[PDB]
RNA sequence: UGCUCCACACAAUAUAGAUGGAUACGAAUAAGGCGUCCUUGUGGCGUCGCUGAACCAUAGCAGGCUAGCAACGGUGCACUUGGCGGAAAGGCCUUGGGUGCUUGCUGGCGAAUUGCAAUGUCAUUUUGCGUGGGGAUAAAUCAUUUGUAUACGACUUAGA
RNA sequence: AAGCGUUCAUAGCGACAUUGCUUUUUGAUUCUUCGAUGUCGGCUCUUCCUAUCAUACCGAAGCAGAAUUCGGUAAGCGUU
């Protein structure tokens, strides 16, 4: 007796939407969509992380679920003030997507000794886990 | 341990060639886990062995080795040009070569 | 052209509930349940307030936004079909030979048998699809009424009966005989 | 015919004894470099005045950068082009951050929609429209709506590996 | 990098998947294709059925038995696509074709082996939404392939057992993830986390 | 004193190309997976993806000898209990006991001279041969014969 | 599409013009064959094409019926 429709939540191309640059000089940094140029191109700005204010193709960036209040066409100082005000940095850093990015970067930073240590620790951890699986 | 490998697996694809003329002096090698020429610069100068086996014992072993080295990168997908002391048998198009870590700079 | 977003509304009366997941639309109301597979269209349905459902095409061209207003009509006809129903009204048109339409039940299949069409000894059979009820209305000469839950099934049965009585090898502008649809409407409209 | 630049090319006739200090004409030229910029300047100056490169000179070449390169503008570009059977004037309306990027977009647009090469294009004028609702084309006016939002359905993800173990999704 | 790579043919465009397979065999990789009846071709069914009838009329006039062979099965249709991207008349080409098995459905022993996809060739990733396509099984039955029903029947029996297997695997991985969940906050877990593991 | 199967001993034979692990839902993609709860739905809530860059595994004379501590797990070998799998099943899930090993933790000894690198040989088919442990004890062709056959072969018949 | 078609350009035709297709006509060319590719027609036999005579299903008519005419899919099957 209740109408049910799945909404299928999507990330929208909007002013204030926080975007991740996946290709270019930034390639892993954050920016905010400031202006919508067309269906394929938007003006982005990432002054906190060092992304220069620029018009960029939507296909070489990926939209994050993060959004914050930002006026259309806002300048670099206004974006920077409202980026820190909305605490975008640690809201992004809390996401499991950002945790996995840091996990991959840390994993490629292991040395041969550190890779050996991970091996010994994983053997130690799994011995108790196999014990806990045996009893449960 | 279960793995004694000290080399990186590679595949012999073909010779250096145009559309209809090949150059058996130069072999094209695809290295596992290499996808760009910038990534393929690590393997320049590294020694490559082709390990095969024969029924006749030659010098105490039934295993024979063909030695070469990576000369340069090839293309955009991490393929490298290698040159061997003797050219490859050409039946090894699609066989497994072994790319060693020496001469080691890193 | 590539319109950014094209929008169509879908009114939902309080008697019916619309359950859309993926593009499987089901409309359960007073008269029954109607299901339509729209998995070939690429539209987005958005429920609003239990009486308004929004359908939209994001970044679509001319042939895509044209099909969007078609999706609006298909769901509306499901809603109309389950609130008011659908009723199609025939007339038996003939000049000399009386067309003798009857409902026959051979091994539980519910066919429409048509006899004596232009003196034919051939017996014309038209299957009645599931969800369609056939009535021969009285207080009127030579009329058969097709009632059901889906306008797709009712009008196809209407076209089936209309097409089985086509005249062959004759001037059809003079031999106007045949069963035609004379009124399209709803079960409840007074 | 690369990423275009705008050039401030000023040229004149060669001064003579009878009439020294000629009128010293100026044009704005969209070209990939200064060599094409001088060539395009002389070409258009052939259409207007009794002059040619042998009987004239170039007194100044100057690149013109966008005054505000990183603000989005609506541009009205008048253009005269040769089709397969005639010459036509048309007006295009482009939304981008620079005159060079708008002109680059129009060269892509005229080649794609009319098969008009750079050879057969005369950029009559590039003039930014200052105010909204003076814009005339629906394909750019639709992006000037209040609080414009839209999704990107069916995201296609590129994989470095030739094989995938997951059967991925197009969510976005 | 597997010794044998098993590709689940469902949702794959035929020429883009077979061009991927052609390069893999000539590079020395063993490739097995399953569910070739679920392959896809861009373009309407009638358009693709018309192209197969243009193929069907091509035959050696003086003897049809020595002419082109019009294989109707989707696995053999897929194999014909592969040949043409492999120099099949040479010894190296015959060695590459010896590294490929194609199948309708998933026969044993590939039923209990992991299947992969080729996103470089997937229909949902390459075709534009709103473009009509064609399923190879429907096309093949339209041109004389005789085993669509038994393949569909035997696939249903396989899918039932496979679904039952996954439930007994969903339960086991649920218990394993719970044991890993309680293993956290220990001395070893915090050292692994600081080392990315 | 022939044949076949099993095991271990020695030879030849070669490798379209081992060098930790082919690691199993199905369906959709304008949608899904996982978990949780209920009034079991085309349900609510939370979370995830943005690639396998994963997961598992992986330390020891190519992996030796040996003393313990913790735990009753992990894992190999054959043996055994039951079940399931016919698409090409030839594999998967298992009960129980024995026998090793365990790097989960702490010790003791050994390694050298392959001399500054030479794949430094460790794999899997096949063919024999020998040894010792089981198993079975025929046909087919020619020749003769028939004519449901036939140019000849072939075909179809018959004969202790 | 000027006209014919009782009236009505286009049911069926269609002037004055103009755009093509085909290679079963005949011209035009002389590239191959002059140390030779057996030069007409018929008989026999197979196959192919469609620009469809018949047959199957149709659409149009100045199609009432009958008979016709125009057009579509179509060379499966026949054409003495
Ligand atoms: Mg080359
Ligand atoms: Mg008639
Ligand atoms: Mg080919
Ligand atoms: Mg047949
Ligand atoms: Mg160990
Ligand atoms: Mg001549
Ligand atoms: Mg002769
Ligand atoms: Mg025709």
């Amino acid at each position: 007796t209740d109408s049910i429709v799945k909404a299928s939540n999507w990330r929208l191309v909007e002013v204030g939407r926080v975007v991740l640059i996946k290709k270019g000089q930034s390639a892993g940094k954050l920016a905010a969509i400031v202006e919508i140029i067309d269906q394929k191109k938007v003006l982005i700005d990432g002054p906190k992380a060092g992304v220069p204010r620029q018009a960029i193709n939507l296909g070489q960036v990926v939209l994050t679920p993060l959004t914050f209040a930002l006026p259309r066409g806002a300048r670099t100082a206004t974006v920077s003030k409202k980026w820190a005000a909305a605490a975008v940095c640690e809201k992004w850093a809390a996401s499991s997507w950002a945790k996995k990015i840091a996990q991959r970067e840390r994993r490629a930073a292991l040395t041969d000794f550190e890779r050996f240590q991970v091996m010994v620790l994983r053997k130690q951890k799994r011995y108790t886990v196999k014990k806990a699986l045996a009893k449960a | 341990a279960e793995s004694h490998r000290l080399y990186v697996k590679g595949k012999h694809l073909s010779y250096q060639r145009s559309k209809r003329v090949n150059n058996p002096n130069v072999s094209l090698i695809k290295i596992e886990g290499v996808a760009t020429p910038q990534d393929a610069q690590f393997y320049l100068g590294k020694r490559i062995a082709y390990v095969y086996r024969a029924s006749k014992e030659v010098r105490g072993s039934k295993i024979r080795v063909m030695w070469g080295k990576v000369t340069r990168t090839h293309g955009n997908s991490g393929v490298v040009r290698a040159t061997f002391r003797n050219n490859l048998p050409a039946k090894t198009f699609g066989a497994s070569v072994r790319i060693f870590l020496y001469p080691s700079n890193i | 052209m590539k319109y950014i977003q094209t929008e169509q509304q879908i009114e939902v009366p309080e008697g019916v509930t619309v359950s859309i997941k993926s593009r499987i639309v089901k409309v359960v109301g007073p008269r029954g349940t109607l299901t339509k597979n729209l998995k070939h269209i690429d539209v987005t349905f958005t429920k609003v307030n239990n009486q308004l459902i929004k359908v939209a095409v994001h970044n679509g061209g001319r042939k895509h936004v044209a099909a969007l207003r078609t999706v609006k009509s298909l769901v509306d006809n499901m809603i109309t079909g389950v609130t008011k129903g659908y009723k199609y009204k025939m007339r038996y048109v003939y000049a000399h030979f009386p067309i003798n339409v009857n409902i026959v039940e051979k091994d539980g299949a519910k066919f429409i048998e048509v006899r004596n069409f232009l003196g034919d000894k051939k017996i014309r059979n038209v299957p009645v699809r599931d969800g369609v009820t056939i009535e021969f209305s009285t207080n009127v000469k030579d009329e058969i009424v097709l009632s059901g839950n889906s306008v797709e099934d009712v009008s196809q049965n209407a076209a089936d009966l209309q097409q089985i009585c086509r005249v062959r090898n004759k001037d059809i502008r003079k031999f106007l005989d045949g069963i035609y649809v004379s009124h399209k409407g709803f079960i409840t409209e007074d | 015919m690369a990423h275009f630049k705008e050039y401030q090319v000023i040229g004149r006739r060669l001064p003579t004894e009878s009439v020294p200090e000629p009128k010293l004409f100026r044009m704005r030229i969209f070209a990939s470099n200064e060599v094409i910029a001088k060539s395009r300047y002389w070409y258009f100056l052939q259409k207007l005045h009794k002059v040619k490169k042998a009987s004239g000179e170039i007194v100044s070449i100057n690149q013109i950068n966008e005054a505000h390169p990183t603000k989005v503008k609506n541009f009205g570009v008048w253009v005269r082009y040769d089709s397969r059977s005639g010459t036509h004037n048309m007006y295009k309306e482009i939304r981008d951050v620079s005159r060079v990027a708008a002109v680059e977009t129009l060269y892509q647009d005229m080649a794609a929609r009319h098969r008009a090469r750079f050879r057969s294009i005369h950029i009559l004028k590039v003039a930014e429209i200052e105010k909204t609702a003076d814009v005339k084309r629906q394909y750019v006016k639709q992006f000037l709506t209040k609080d414009l939002k839209f999704p990107l359905p069916h995201r296609v993800q590129k994989s470095t590996k030739t094989f995938s173990y997951k059967r991925p999704s197009t969510f976005y | 990098v597997e010794p044998v790579v098993v590709i689940d043919g469902k949702g794959h465009l035929v020429g883009r998947l077979a061009s991927v397979v052609a390069k893999q065999l000539l590079n020395g990789q063993k490739i097995v294709v399953v569910r070739a009846e679920e392959l896809n071709i861009s373009g309407e069914f009638f358009r693709n059925k018309l192209k197969y009838h243009d193929f069907l009329r091509k035959a050696t006039a003086f003897n049809k038995t020595r002419g082109p062979f019009h294989f109707r099965a989707p696995s053999r249709i897929f194999y014909k696509a592969l040949r043409g991207m492999v120099s099949h008349k040479t010894a190296r080409g015959k060695a590459a074709l010896e590294r490929l098995k194609v199948f309708e459905g998933i026969p044993p022993p590939y039923d209990k082996k992991k299947r992969v996809v080729v996103p470089q060739a997937l229909r949902v990733l390459r075709l534009k939404p709103g473009r009509k396509y064609t399923t190879l099984g429907k096309l093949s039955t339209s041109v004389g392939w005789k085993y669509e029903d038994v393949v569909a029947k035997l696939e249903a029996k396989r899918k039932v057992s496979s679904a039952e297997y996954y439930a007994k695997k969903r339960a086991f991985t649920k218990k394993v993830a719970s044991a890993n969940a309680t293993a956290a906050e220990s001395d070893v877990a915090k050292q692994l986390a600081a080392l990315g593991y």
